[PDB]
């Protein structure tokens, strides 16, 4: 076999994070479990996460992870025979522009909710008499848009702690920004620290590929012998669903044609309206793969 | 290492392999800085003299040997049932084997929990499923010991005679064991080998010592070692108290060997004369040396 | 005599690791023992080794060698009499590009066989509680071509486990790239943890040069007498192998021809195919070297 086959690299599987940004919501926020829209797979933030806003584009974002090792020696052995990760720290930083609540709490460690601005707008935001021990519930979003088809890469860290602040300079020439650093704590409820997923029609083309669950090779449908009405009501239209065998909705990817507009006439998202009596066939295709459904349609 | 292997044989029969070729196959491994485990601990005597202090004799000392395994397994779980069978394999009272196996043979030490066990690291070890056991175990016999040589010598005639060949191969002078039947009597050889402990090193050099006559049923074993009681009678009699202030005193030698002689007389059905030979060694392994 | 002659240098023998690549194995699989086909001498992945794909170029692949060394020192003498080295620790480490489930299950010590993707191909990697101690097998293959006759070197380490991960930086103008370290251990099936190999019609131009076995001075060849049947059938080809006094095949190197073609044709690969009866020759030349067989032919 040859090198190239060997090697079997696939360059759609490097992910750049064009766009990205970082959500924040209290503690008491519910976390969350995953950013897919249920409905539509679609970018999905539950309530409760508010945004940073703008930061820094030099500094960008940094993870990172620290190992602490413990090696296990042999009596009967020069080299180590094993070694033992005892813990995964997990912290990321970046640098905030704006100067909006979420962030000045975040920074000062304190929850301003109640500050009231004066009779001219002006706040006083007073330093905490001890520092406070928060933590919030953190979501890294990543955005990486290839031929219209967005890849939404994200990590979830479902309770974060203000680690350490650096120090800020201010200059003449450049805005204030506030530079923190967030430690992940395991959380009980959910029982990680740290977890990184991927949504969107990219990511939706390329899991065969990056290898999770099975090869799209059959493309299964919805029941193929749907009824409808021609006069409007609640039969009037009919949803149809495109699957692939490996329990994968391709109804967005897929094309949906009508042979026989007349009886049922099909939209792009996969609705047949009936129009006139009949049988008609929809037709809805992939690639190689093609689908088939025979629609009956009633006066 | 393929030139040395380590195996435990616990107070319940199980096998483990602590280091060498299959170590850590049953999860416990052997872990460096073993002490107190090759030379048996001998302490010097010293009585004030002319020019300081001059040599009066040595003193063995049972062994206290402190080391460390290490318990690993994938899950949790398992992890559990290999550590609950380590310490399983462990006891106060009774003592377990740990055998050494070079080159130069097999040579195992008899141990026993001298303290209670040291487990885990500071965490619960449920988290890592491979944790250390600290061991600190005691020798009470400090000498490592390969299987006894064993000679048996039965006789029809009423009056025989016969020559076991011995030899100590070891560093360490050994004590002989001899299982008698009865009736008869028996002589049986106290050579001193040389050994000047009682201040009759050659008049002793050819002595022979004759145990009392034996009724029928008053089988005997006569075992030297200071340990054991010389003569005990397996049907309870004190046959010791018809022998005259009498013993045996001298071990077999280091380097030294011969074929004693064993005589038989006065024994109407024969007799059967067996004779159990130590094999005493202060290291776990050592070159022969004569 | 002149440097040159006592230099003896051989540019010929510097490789440069034109195109590598890395391919990650479970602890499970079989080990490679060699690269080399049985067969024809080509290039052998066993079954189970899948290639992590692209990774950075500028980073590269460093391999590194760390020496735990003891002196013994006498006491008649200044200096250390000896030095001890008491273990070689052998890691390596690169920047994987792609977003492989291999890749991730490498960067998160997980088994991500089990993860189903959502009905919209999204999932989720949620780290494990407590890291888990994973070993893998590792082959490094690089491939240099030269006058087309490859060279593959490789790296066979049979266990191999993340050592420790490089922080992610997350730039709007760069991919997302993983750089473990991965630490090699001894395995005890294979009695070794880092082996170093050579394969490739190159490399078998230079192993007399490089100094392996002893250098190529007589071209024997299989028996000089094959029997060959014009009739299609069993005996109507016959297969010719051409050897050196060191053991090493060299049919693909030496040049098959025929100097009577109408009794027995002969391929490039080295098959004698009987066209009509009487006795042909067949020569293999290299270089100086040749070797000649006379092919019997029959009707």
């Amino acid at each position: 076999t040859d090198f190239y086959t060997i090697k079997d690299a696939q360059a759609d599987l490097a992910i750049a994070p064009l766009n990205l940004t970082v959500l924040l919501a209290p503690y008491s926020t519910t976390p969350a479990t995953t950013l897919e829209s249920p409905t539509d797979g679609s970018l999905a933030i539950p309530p409760g996460y508010k945004s940073v806003g703008h930061f820094e584009k030099q500094a960008g974002l940094t993870l990172g992870n620290e190992f602490d090792s413990k090696d296990i020696e042999a009596y009967g052995e020069p080299e180590p025979i094993r070694t033992i990760i005892n813990k995964r720290t997990t912290t990321f930083d970046f640098a905030m522009y704006q100067n909006q609540r979420n962030v000045l709490e975040l920074i000062w460690t304190q929850d301003f909710s109640n500050i009231q601005p004066s009779e001219f707008g002006g706040i006083v935001l007073e330093a905490p008499k001890v520092p406070k021990n928060i933590y919030y519930r953190a979501i890294l979003v990543g955005m990486d848009d290839r031929n219209d088809r967005p890849i939404w890469l994200y990590w979830l860290m479902p309770k974060v702690k203000l680690d350490k602040l650096d120090n800020q300079t201010l200059n003449d020439d450049n805005v204030i920004e506030y530079k923190p650093t967030l430690k992940a704590f395991r959380d009980d409820v959910v029982g990680y620290s740290v977890a990184q997923g991927f949504a969107g029609p990219g990511w939706r083309d390329l899991v065969a590929t990056a290898g999770f669950g099975e090869a799209l090779t059959a493309l299964t449908i919805t029941p193929g012998s749907p009824t409808v009405t021609v006069a409007t009501g609640a039969s009037h239209t009919a949803q149809l669903l495109v699957e692939g065998d490996n329990g994968i909705n391709y109804t967005p990817d897929v094309v949906f044609t009508s042979s026989a507009p007349d009886k049922a006439s099909v939209s792009a998202a996969g609705l047949v309206t009936g129009v006139a009596a009949g049988s008609a066939t929809i037709t809805a295709t992939k690639g190689a793969l093609t689908a088939t459904a025979t629609v009956t349609v009633t006066a | 290492t393929d030139f040395l292997k380590i195996e435990l044989i616990g107070r319940d029969g199980s096998h483990w392999v602590l280091s060498g070729p299959g170590m850590g196959q049953q999860g416990v491994t052997l872990n460096p800085n073993l002490q107190q485990f090759y030379d048996a601990p001998v302490k010097t005597l010293y009585v004030p003299g002319p020019f300081g202090e001059e040599y009066a004799g040595k003193r063995v000392q049972r062994r206290e040997i402190v080391f460390s395994v290490q318990a690993y397994d994938e899950d949790p779980d398992t992890w559990s049932t290999v550590d609950s069978l380590w310490r399983w394999a462990w006891d106060y009272d009774e003592e377990s084997e740990l055998r050494v196996s070079t080159s130069d043979g097999t040579r195992f030490l008899k141990v026993r929990l001298m303290e209670e066990p040291k487990p885990y690291y500071e965490k619960d070890p449920h988290i890592t499923a491979d944790n250390p056991i600290v061991m600190t175990v005691t020798a009470t016999f400090p000498y490592w010991q390969d299987e006894p040589e064993e000679l048996i010598w039965t006789t029809l005639s009423t009056e025989d005679m016969t020559r076991f060949p011995v030899r100590n191969d070891g560093d360490v002078p050994v004590w002989l064991k001899w299982t008698l039947t009865a009736p008869g009597l028996w002589i049986l050889p106290d050579f001193s080998w040389g050994n000047d402990m009682y201040s009759r090193g050659r008049e002793d050099l050819g002595r022979t010592v004759a145990m009392p006559e034996l009724v029928a049923g008053e089988h005997v074993s006569v075992d030297s070692d200071p340990r054991v009681q010389t003569l005990i009678a397996v049907n309870g009699m004190p046959t010791q108290n018809r022998w005259k202030g009498n013993d045996l005193l001298y071990p077999l030698m280091p380097g030294k060997g011969a074929e004693i002689p064993v005589q038989l007389k006065n024994a109407p059905e024969g007799g059967a004369c067996k004779l159990t030979r130590p094999r005493w060694y202060s290291r776990p392994w050592s070159r022969p040396g004569v």
